[PDB]
RNA sequence: UGGGAGAGGGUGGUGGAAUUCCCGGAGUAGCGGUGAAAUGCGCAGAUACCGGGAGGAACGCCGAUGGCGAAGGCAGCCACCUGGUCCACCCGUGACGCUGAGGCGCGAAAGCGUGGGGAGCAAACCGGAUUAGAUACCCGGGUAGUCCACGCCCUAAACGAUGCGCGCUAGGUCUCUGGGUCUCCUGGGGGCCGAAGCUAACGCGUUAAGCGCGCCGCCUGGGGAGUACGGCCGCAAGGC
């Protein structure tokens, strides 16, 4: 059981996934739009993400989670709402940092990304 | 809030002056535009070129995470 | 329509209860512009909801109404290529209209033979939480709940 | 002679971000994708998360309406080798100039030969959808190729659809880079609006499409046709 930990948000246009880890970085539990119960396009919605971060927080609290640090990746439309859900969840939110991977003109993207 | 103003006489070509240079980077690590640095056309290139040099030398970051 | 928001018509209060809300319920009963016939049936119901339950019809009626008001409804809006059932709050003006219409429609589903009786019986079960009108309200309420994910599509 | 600016070119090194694969930890019911789905991937442990390793390719912020080059074109960083060019001084040569049929070189992308390399992407091809059909558009895959060396090909909306040099014909403003005394003046580039004048109009206008001289290239109704025949070039595709 861990009091302080990490909160990772992978939120894309198609879905939002939330994983709660220990301060070492080992996941303790995770959730997503599918885990809450949605399918198809509904997974990408803000409301889906809200439920996701919660179920991610609820399970986390049950293992002794109190404090978290929120790490954000992805520019989805359900992003900020995930952040809202974690604060109003009963978790500490000691910090919130966006760490979306951006290349320095690395690999050529797919056709739809040019 | 132009950075060029808030400093005295300083060398643009000086890649080991980490304390001067660190002021020219954004909180996210990116090199700041002229509209923020107050440098002229010619000065910007000298600045940019030496900032990159320093990054290789470990004195300056290539990127830094965005805290809220 | 397009130009400006139209004005809401205030009904001439009923002569038995001096109530603007009762007048509305009357008019929805009115077929073919025969109001007097609609007046009896409703007032007859006031008689019936007194006998089979010893208390104020106006209290029966009004409380029954509140139990039929939907707080959330779903309004269709085909965004993209699919028809989305967007959840929407209901303005009190519409909450009234939908409760009354359903209340009378739920009445006309019942098997009892006289109109006077049905209106009574539905208004009887409505304040007590039952009846087809309340069935429809709960339905429309869960539908808006079910589609809570389309909260961001609201107008 | 002295000075400057720049992704000009070539060789060798080298730095971080990211994608992919692989190893370990931890973790569980889905992930992915779309207009919505499905194919696909996942309890044989995926996604998401942390640590490590491997490999290729492109260099984010700076970055610009910017700079450089004859054009094609050129962008992380360092060093070496190297071209063009501008300014100031007004020292040297004494018309040594301009253009240029042939010739010669250079020439994006795709393409070809031999040998490397191969992460991402992606013709062809396979699958899932859509559809009346969908040999497409969208989605899951995916081989050439994209990368390097050497040698071929020599095409284009290779465009400013504007050949090069030179003299003369108001200015106003933004910008890059030099020199003065630096208010500003004076050069050389990059745009915008405009005197005169041009033009069929649109628009051009000291970066002329204005007014003039020199030289080269080219046009002469549409299609047939950049086809045929011949010739020259090419491994072929094909080019002239
Ligand atoms: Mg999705
Ligand atoms: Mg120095
Ligand atoms: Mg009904
Ligand atoms: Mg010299
Ligand atoms: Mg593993
Ligand atoms: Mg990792
Ligand atoms: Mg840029
Ligand atoms: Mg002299
Ligand atoms: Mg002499
Ligand atoms: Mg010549
Ligand atoms: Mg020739
Ligand atoms: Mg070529
Ligand atoms: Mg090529
Ligand atoms: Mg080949
Ligand atoms: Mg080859
Ligand atoms: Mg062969
Ligand atoms: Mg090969
Ligand atoms: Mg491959
Ligand atoms: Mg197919
Ligand atoms: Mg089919
Ligand atoms: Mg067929
Ligand atoms: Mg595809
Ligand atoms: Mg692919
Ligand atoms: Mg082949
Ligand atoms: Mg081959
Ligand atoms: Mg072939
Ligand atoms: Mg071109
Ligand atoms: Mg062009
Ligand atoms: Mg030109
Ligand atoms: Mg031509
Ligand atoms: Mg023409
Ligand atoms: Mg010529
Ligand atoms: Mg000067
Ligand atoms: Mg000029
Ligand atoms: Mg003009
Ligand atoms: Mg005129
Ligand atoms: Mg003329
Ligand atoms: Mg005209
Ligand atoms: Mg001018
Ligand atoms: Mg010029
Ligand atoms: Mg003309
Ligand atoms: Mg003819
Ligand atoms: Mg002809
Ligand atoms: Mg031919
Ligand atoms: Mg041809
Ligand atoms: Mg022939
Ligand atoms: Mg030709």
């Amino acid at each position: 059981q861990v009091a302080s930990g990490r909160a990772y948000i992978h939120a894309s246009y198609n879905n939002t996934i939330v994983t709660i880890t220990d301060p070492d970085g080992n996941p303790i539990t995770w959730s997503s739009g599918g885990v809450i119960g949605y399918k198809g396009s509904r997974k990408g919605t803000p409301y889906a993400a809200q439920l996701a971060a919660l179920d991610a927080a609820k399970k986390a609290m049950a293992y002794g989670m109190q404090s978290v640090d929120v790490i954000v990746r992805g520019t989805g439309a359900g992003r900020e709402q995930a952040i809202r859900a974690l604060q109003a969840s009963g978790l500490q939110v000691k910090s919130i940092v966006d760490d979306t991977p951006v290349p320095h003109n690395g690999c050529r993207p797919k056709k739809k990304f040019r | 809030a132009k950075v060029k103003a808030t400093l005295g006489e300083f060398d643009l070509r000086d890649y080991r002056n980490v304390e001067v240079l660190k002021r020219f980077l954004s909180e996210t690590g990116k090199i700041l535009p002229r509209r923020r640095t107050g440098l002229s056309a010619k000065e910007q290139r000298i600045l940019a070129k030496t900032i990159k040099r320093a990054r290789i030398l470990g004195l300056l970051p290539f990127t830094e995470k965005l805290v809220r | 329509a397009r130009r400006r928001r139209a004005e809401v018509r205030q009904l001439q209060p009923d002569l038995v209860y001096g109530d603007v809300l009762v007048t509305a319920f009357i008019n929805k009963i009115m077929r073919d512009g025969k109001k007097n016939l609609a007046a009896r049936i409703f007032y007859d119901a006031c008689k019936i909801i007194q006998e089979k339950t010893g208390q104020e019809p106006l209290k029966v009626f009004k409380q029954a109404v509140e139990n039929v008001k939907p707080r959330m409804e779903v309004r269709s809006r085909r965004v993209g290529g699919a028809n989305y059932q967007v959840p929407m709050e209901v303005s009190p003006r519409r909450q009234q209209s939908l409760a009354l219409r359903w209340l009378v429609q739920a009445a006309n589903q019942r098997p009892e033979r006289r109109a006077a009786v049905r209106i009574a019986h539905e208004l009887m079960d409505a304040a007590e939480g039952k009846g087809g009108a309340v069935k429809k309200k709960e339905d429309v309420e869960r539908m808006a709940e079910a589609n809570r994910a389309y909260a961001h599509y609201r107008w």
